[PDB]
Order: C-alpha cells, then sequence, then structure tokens
C-alpha cells in the first residue's frame, strides 16, 4: 500500500463522525469539522434538501443537519452571561446578593 | 460582524485551526487573531466613548 | 401616558448586552 | 512534532527551554553481528504525557477478546528491536541524542 | 464511430441578451432574512450571450 | 481496517512507516495496491531501502 498526503483533494477519509446523539443539553459537536457548543433543539424553519448548515447574522453556526438524518437542528449555546453582586459597604456588613 | 473576519489567519474559526496546526505553531495565528478581536474592541470602546 | 409620547413612542423604532435603564 | 517516537516514546512539550544534540555513531553502537540491544514502544493504548517514561512490559490488545499474557491473534507487544549493523545506509544508522 | 456530414449549413452565431438570468447558490449555507455579499464566478447582469 | 484488520489470515505486520492506530484516521488519497506471492524469507527483501 502506497498513500499521498496532501498532494490531492480529500476522497478517502476514516469513521471520525462521533456515535450518538445527546438533546436539550449543550455539547462540543464537531459538525463535519465545524466545532461548537449549543443546545440542539428542533426548529420550525423549513430547509432546502441542498443546505447542510445555517448561519445567522452573527455569520455562526447557528442551525445545521445532520450527515446521516434528513431532519434539522438548532445550535443555541446553554446559560450564558455574567454575574452581579450587590453588597453593602465591608464595615457594616457581609451579607451579599446574586443577581443575574 | 468583525468576529468572523480572518485577521490575517487561515479561518476565522481557531477550534479548527488547534485542530489541523499544532498549538506550538498555530499559537502565532491565535495571537494574531485574539490582537485584532482587541484592536476592533478598543476602536468600538473609543467610539462609544 | 398622554397620546403624544404614546405618538412618539410609535414613531420611533455572544457577550454584548442591553442592560436596562435604572 | 508528531511521529511514532514522539507520540509514545517520548514527547517534547509546547514550550521546551532548551533544545537538543545529536549526533552519529556507527562505530559505538553497531556490531559485526546482528546488535539488538535497544528497543522503542511501538503499541500504545493512547498518547504519552510529556516529560514521563511509562515503563510497562504489558501486552496491547487490539481485538474485542482481551489476553492472560498471551501473545496470539491480535495481542501483540509494543516493544520492537532497532537493526543496526556497520554496513547500513544512512537511514539505518544509529543515532545518539541527548537532550 | 464517426462520419463526415455536408448537410450542415453556414450561419453567423446570433447574440441576445441575458438581463436577469445568471444567479445561483455560492454555498449550502442557510440564511434567512439577511441580505449576504459574497465574492464567486458569476455571470453580469445585462451581458452579452451567444 | 475493519473489513480485513487482523481477524484475517495471520500477518507479518510488522512494517516501518504509519502506524495501524492513526491509520484509520489517515485521509491520503490514490492508494497503490499491488499484489504478488512471493516465497520463503523474501518478505524482508520488500523494504523500503
Ligand atoms: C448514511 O447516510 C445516508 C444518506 O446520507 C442515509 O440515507 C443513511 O440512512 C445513513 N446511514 C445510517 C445508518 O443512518
Ligand atoms: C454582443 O456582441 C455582438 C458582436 O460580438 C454585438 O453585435 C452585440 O451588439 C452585442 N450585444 C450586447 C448586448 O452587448
Amino acid at each position: 500500500l502506497s498513500f499521498e498526503l496532501l498532494h490531492a483533494p480529500a476522497t478517502v477519509c476514516g469513521p471520525k463522525k462521533s456515535t450518538n446523539l445527546v438533546k436539550n443539553k449543550c455539547v462540543n459537536f464537531n459538525f463535519n469539522g465545524l466545532k461548537g457548543t449549543g443546545v440542539l433543539t428542533e426548529s420550525n424553519k423549513k430547509f432546502l434538501p441542498f443546505q447542510q448548515f445555517g448561519r445567522d447574522i452573527a455569520d455562526t453556526t447557528d442551525a445545521v443537519r445532520d450527515p446521516q438524518t434528513l431532519e434539522i437542528l438548532d445550535i443555541t449555546p446553554c446559560s450564558f452571561g455574567g454575574v452581579s453582586v450587590i453588597t453593602p459597604g465591608t464595615n457594616t456588613s457581609n451579607q451579599v446578593a446574586v443577581l443575574y | 460582524k468583525q468576529l468572523s473576519s480572518k485577521f490575517g489567519a487561515i479561518s476565522s474559526v481557531l477550534n479548527d485551526i488547534f485542530s489541523r496546526l499544532d498549538p506550538p505553531e498555530a499559537e502565532v495565528q491565535i495571537d494574531r487573531l485574539i490582537t485584532g478581536r482587541l484592536q476592533s474592541l478598543q476602536t468600538y470602546v473609543t467610539q462609544q466613548l | 401616558r398622554s397620546p403624544i409620547e404614546d405618538l412618539l413612542f410609535n414613531k420611533v423604532t455572544k457577550g454584548l448586552t442591553v442592560l436596562p435603564p435604572l | 512534532q508528531t511521529g511514532n517516537i514522539a507520540d509514545y516514546n517520548y514527547k517534547l512539550p509546547d514550550d521546551f527551554t532548551g533544545c537538543v544534540i545529536a549526533w552519529n555513531s556507527n562505530k559505538l553502537d553497531s556490531k559485526v553481528s546482528g546488535n539488538y540491544n535497544y528497543l522503542y514502544r511501538l503499541f500504545r493504548k493512547s498518547n504519552l504525557k510529556p516529560f514521563e517514561r511509562d515503563i510497562s512490559t504489558e501486552i496491547y490488545q487490539a481485538g474485542n477478546k482481551p489476553c492472560n499474557g498471551v501473545a496470539g491473534f491480535n495481542c501483540y507487544f509494543p516493544l520492537r528491536s532497532y537493526s543496526f549493523r556497520p554496513t547500513y545506509g544512512v537511514g539505518h544508522q544509529p543515532y545518539r541524542v541527548v537532550v | 464511430q464517426c462520419v463526415n456530414l455536408t448537410t450542415r449549413t453556414q450561419l453567423p452565431p446570433a447574440y441576445t441578451n441575458s438581463f436577469t438570468r445568471g444567479v445561483y447558490y455560492p454555498d449550502k449555507v442557510f440564511r434567512s432574512s439577511v441580505l449576504h455579499s459574497t465574492q464567486d464566478l458569476f455571470l453580469p447582469f445585462f451581458s452579452n450571450v451567444t | 481496517y475493519s473489513v480485513l484488520y487482523n481477524l484475517a489470515p495471520f500477518f507479518t505486520f510488522k512494517c516501518y512507516g504509519v502506524s495501524p492506530t492513526k491509520l484509520n484516521d489517515l485521509c491520503f488519497t490514490n492508494v497503490y495496491a499491488d499484489s504478488f506471492v512471493i516465497r520463503g524469507d523474501e518478505v524482508r527483501q520488500i523494504a523500503p531501502g
């Protein structure tokens, strides 16, 4: 067996497509080379058959179709955002409040 | 929209860069991308000021 | 609200967040 | 660098703070008979952490069935020897490398 | 198998216009309610077509 | 590397080059396959260099 590495367009590759699926939980998926984190959710929109993945105004993967299943999934990240602390002076007391 | 800028790198996505290029050599490209993003953020901050 | 500022309100239509005013 | 020795035998980190020293010696490491005194691990379950050696003479299993220390059908050993002769070519010459 | 033919009449080619034709999908990326711009090989509008 | 694998008849699978573990991950193109029959210990004659 003689191989040619990085001398032709990619035609033959191995089984790198993961095993299963997880819904309602943000995971670091890899949709055929597109790695990102988001919660897989069913999308109301209709996808044309030739389309592979969707892009929002931010030019980021927010929708995608499965490489094996014709159904389409949405990429929405799980709970993110900053946290703020409301506290009085340290000379007065020490109780604090947490606001998201 | 400035997040999707190449900034002289091979691609605007960094996980693919880390997967296809080892972090020893991809560190320079990642540094260039993040400093371009920081320059854009500083320009936005100055405009907001 | 008075209708004038109601009409004026009708006339006007990833890390970044919009904090509502106090 | 990613290769065969660099992945299983001796892996260097991203920053090394120094370098390596290597030279060729076809006289102090090659004998008239077969000099098979040098071996290297070729099979491993996963990658190797930098700056540590995992000396473990264990059978690597490839198939679903396990082996009780018997090299049978799909069970092989990682350590493979090197063929070193004074009449060998440059690609087969032994290289003395110190880090 | 090919055979020479002499029943073809000689006539210069005609030229018409390509007003609003020659636009396709640049890639399989789904886009909704957005005005996207890209640089690919495209047929120019109001161009000569044979 | 599963339709044949090592589950085939016994191989003298000690060959320099690419390890079988990363052989599956390889995206090589235009593979050349040459099949022939030899006698005895001539397997070691089929080696690079
Ligand atoms: C493999 O993909 C094809 C089309 O992409 C699909 O029809 C088929 O069901 C897939 N195989 C499995 C096991 O899902
Ligand atoms: C196209 O080219 C022909 C000659 O090649 C010319 O007579 C004709 O006017 C052209 N049409 C347009 C729309 O440019």
